[PDB]
RNA sequence: UAUGCCAGCUGGUGGAUUGCUCGGCUCAGGCGCUGAUGAAGGACGUGCCAAGCUGCGAUAAGCCAUGGGGAGCCGCACGGA
RNA sequence: GUCUGUUAGAGUUGGUGUCCUACAAUACCCUCUCGUGAUCUAUGUGUAGGGGUGAAAGGCCCAUCGAGUCCGGCAACAGC
RNA sequence: CGGGUGAGAACCCCGACGGCCUAAUGGAUAAGGGUUCCUCAGCACUGCUGAUCAGCUGAGGGUUAGCCGGUCCUAAGUCA
RNA sequence: AGGGAAACGUGAUUCAACCUGGGGCCCAUGAAAAGACGAGCAUAGUGUCCGUACCGAGAACCGACACAGGUGUCCAUGGCGGCGAAAGCCAAGGCCUGUCGGGAGCAACCAACGUUAGGGAAUUCGGCAAGUUAGUCCCGUACCUUCGGAAGAAGGGAUGC
RNA sequence: CACUGUCCCAACGUUGGGCCCGGUGAACUGUACAUUCCAGUGCGGAGUCUGGAGACACCCAGGGGGAAGCAAAGACCCUA
């Protein structure tokens, strides 16, 4: 498929958004990235 | 108002590009067009812009591969940064 | 061809995604209207009384 | 060190296409049992493996002469064709 | 130590199919600590990496086959597989033999040797296929 | 006496129970319009390190003034710098 | 709207074979039928629920059809 | 069958021998997916067994066009 | 220029692509528009914006799965073979991941197969299942018929090196 | 007509399972009790009641006689 401007920028930030969390916000927090997605178990919108 | 560079983009790549080519590489705001790009970085360091290639990244912001002309030497402009 | 599994493998075509108005993936590419909202069809935004019970 | 003549016929009771493996076993299990050592210490040299795939999997020599070498401290033979 | 890497840039190099690219068995330790294109080139130098030759299917039986078939042998009925008229097209034969008459027929002509309604004449029998081929048309013409 | 039955003991598993309440549910009083001066909503950004929430909008967990307040502070969030 | 044909491709007569907590909520194998045409096929596009679409089987309209699906009426009514 | 790496090797890698695929098990792509791509470091999770491997985990990096598409034109048809 | 360790060919045949003609068919007639040519040459300047990774499948798509299903295009001219884009075998290229292994002449039983004397459908609702026949050439070919067909009727002979 | 393991009547063999071992590792089903058998009885179709008979426990493999086996609040029939 072909992706255009905005849809690349919705995608891009549906990849940052897959990250851990901070491992200083566990102990901060003293002692989970619940919208961690896959590419292939789940299906991003669009 | 949004301002045309970002910050410098080093990596590697971008570290060959500026040994071997001549070539410096930025983070630039993504409604800014190479002529933008090539104004901007001539007025921010003072140095002639040649050519001018940009890329939308999958991080969400434009890259620009500046390369300048022969009269300047990228690792120089990029040292002082 | 079954109308199950043998039938669920032609599905590569797009047509809800993200819309413009409201945000939700309802947004029909091939017709142009939001299910969601109502984008493209109503300049006033997608309402009904039965999207809740009567008494509430 | 001894040269040893290995009969391989009862590689015929594991299923013909893959004659081939079970006889590289027989030849470490009787090397392992006439040098009297584990079959571990066994070691075949690729020249008596080549012997044995020669025509294939399906196939092997129907015996197979062998030179063994043993030694070491932990007590192991070499093998190798001949 | 896993080469993997290396073996497909290897194969980019050497340029050749991967499954063609021999990686010495005693330098595995140096190749893999081979990381660049440049790192390769220098152990394909060395001769640690080499390409082995692709193979070519022999024609040397074919060739012999086609001789005793060129001289008209292996060709009995045991061997032939398709229909006649698939061994030879009848329309491409025809086209072939009406045009070595009718070239025939034109030299005789150009040569003195026919008359133009003595030309015209055969040309339209050879036309209507009243000559097997160019042998049988010059019987014809010898009266 | 093996395999085993019933009850208990020690330790698990489990999270009932008791205690606790940052959330609810209901009632009462007050108050009550916003938007082309572009609202409500949404998207995407925005932090030294930042994924979520909250806030904010390229001046981006903020800028200015007046009053209050006060030796502490840098949100949720007890980390490091 | 010819013939043979596992060319591509379309289909599915029989085995009532294999499978039947499957590889699969319609699959596997062999046999079999079509294969220049009322042919097959991709994408785009149109027709919408008492309405479509149907070389007609009450067939098909997203595993759903002698009236789709969702939510609402709704805590329907029943002598069972 | 040897060997490499490793705390650990039937299944991670090298070589030899032995095989499998030929309208595809090879090459390039549409849709669709969305980072699955490359590198380093890993093995609690995922993987029909194991694993030092990986489409898995952690951290970084990667997509450069006047002349390839889009962009322009109009098709069935759609909307304002 | 480039590429190659090196040589760094010349002729031919058959000829995909591509080019250009001729014929036949229709109760069927096989798009439109932008644009281009028509309409020269120099030199210079400008040519922004968006897509660009990877998979494209017996593990990257849809089917809840790393699903034997489904899923569009082109590579249709690699060699032998043969009528052939058929089988079978083999290159280029890919792979050992249609991903658990180790043992027992490895029993009974099951799946999918091979071979079975004499008899030869007696089996069965039914020849179901299996088998028989088979490519090509020559000879030869009945009833019936809408004169097209039936027809590869049937039947017989040949086949290598 | 031809042919043949369809059959008389079965045999031998091949490949994958089956069996033993390492590793991985579910589901169906479960009121309780339960080593049964022959009779009888009982809502007339009993492992569980009565009378006899038999019965040392546990485990492996098997083909499925019984549990009116398991699966789905019978779709036939009547009733509303
Ligand atoms: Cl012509
Ligand atoms: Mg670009
Ligand atoms: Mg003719
Ligand atoms: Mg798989
Ligand atoms: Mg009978
Ligand atoms: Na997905
Ligand atoms: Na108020
Ligand atoms: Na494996
Ligand atoms: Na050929
Ligand atoms: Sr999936
Ligand atoms: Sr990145
Ligand atoms: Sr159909
Ligand atoms: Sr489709
Ligand atoms: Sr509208
Ligand atoms: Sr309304
Ligand atoms: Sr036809
Ligand atoms: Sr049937
Ligand atoms: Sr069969
Ligand atoms: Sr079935
Ligand atoms: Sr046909
Ligand atoms: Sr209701
Ligand atoms: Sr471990
Ligand atoms: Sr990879
Ligand atoms: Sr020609
Ligand atoms: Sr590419
Ligand atoms: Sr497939
Ligand atoms: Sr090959
Ligand atoms: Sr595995
Ligand atoms: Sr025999
Ligand atoms: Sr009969
Ligand atoms: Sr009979
Ligand atoms: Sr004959
Ligand atoms: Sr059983």
């Amino acid at each position: 498929g072909k992706k255009s401007k905005a849809t690349k920028k919705r995608l891009a930030k549906l990849d940052n958004q897959n990250s851990r969390v901070p491992a200083w916000v566990m102990l901060k927090t003293d002692e989970r990235n619940h919208k961690r997605r896959h590419w292939r178990r789940n299906d991003t919108d669009e | 108002s949004w301002d045309v560079i970002k910050h410098p983009h080093v990596t590697e790549k971008a570290m060959n590009d500026m040994d071997f080519q001549n070539k410096l590489q930025f983070a630039v705001d993504d409604r800014a067009s190479k002529g933008e790009v090539a104004d901007a970085v001539e007025e921010q360091y003072d140095v002639t812009v040649e050519q001018v290639n940009t890329q939308n990244t999958m991080d969400g912001e434009k890259k620009a591969v500046v390369r300048l002309s022969e009269d300047d030497d990228a690792q120089e402009v990029a040292s002082r940064i | 061809t079954g109308a199950g599994t043998p039938s669920q493998g032609k599905k590569n075509t797009t047509t809800h995604t993200k819309c413009r108005r409201c945000g939700e993936k309802s947004y029909h590419t091939k017709k142009k209207v939001c299910s969601s909202c109502g984008f493209g069809k109503s300049a006033k935004r997608r309402d009904y009384e039965w999207q809740s019970k009567a008494g509430e | 060190e001894r040269v040893v003549t290995i009969p391989l016929r009862d590689a015929r009771a594991e299923p013909n296409h893959k004659r081939a493996d079970k006889a590289m076993i027989l030849i470490r299990e009787h090397l392992a049992k006439h040098f009297s050592v584990d079959e571990d210490a066994v070691r075949l040299d690729p020249s008596i493996n080549e012997a044995a795939w020669a025509r294939g999997r399906a196939n092997t020599p129907s015996k197979i002469r062998v030179r063994a070498a043993r030694f070491e401290e932990e007590g192991e033979a070499i093998v190798e064709a001949e | 130590t896993d080469l993997s890497a290396q073996k497909r840039l290897a194969a980019d190099v050497l340029d050749v199919g991967k499954n063609r690219v021999w990686f010495n068995p005693e330098r595995q330790g140096d190749i893999a600590d081979a990381i660049t294109r440049e790192d390769v080139r220098e152990l394909v130098d060395e001769g640690a990496i080499q390409a082995k030759d692709k193979k070519g299917n022999s024609r040397g039986r074919a060739r012999e086959r086609q001789k005793k078939r060129a001289k008209g042998h292996q060709k009995g009925a045991g061997s032939r597989k398709g229909k006649a008229g698939a061994r030879q097209n009848s329309k491409e034969d025809w086209e072939s033999r009406i045009r070595a008459q009718r070239t025939k027929l034109r030299e005789l002509r150009d040569e003195g040797t026919l008359s133009s309604s003595q030309y015209r004449d055969l040309y339209d029998k050879a036309g209507g296929g009243e000559f097997d081929s160019v042998a049988d048309l010059e019987r014809y013409i010898d009266a």
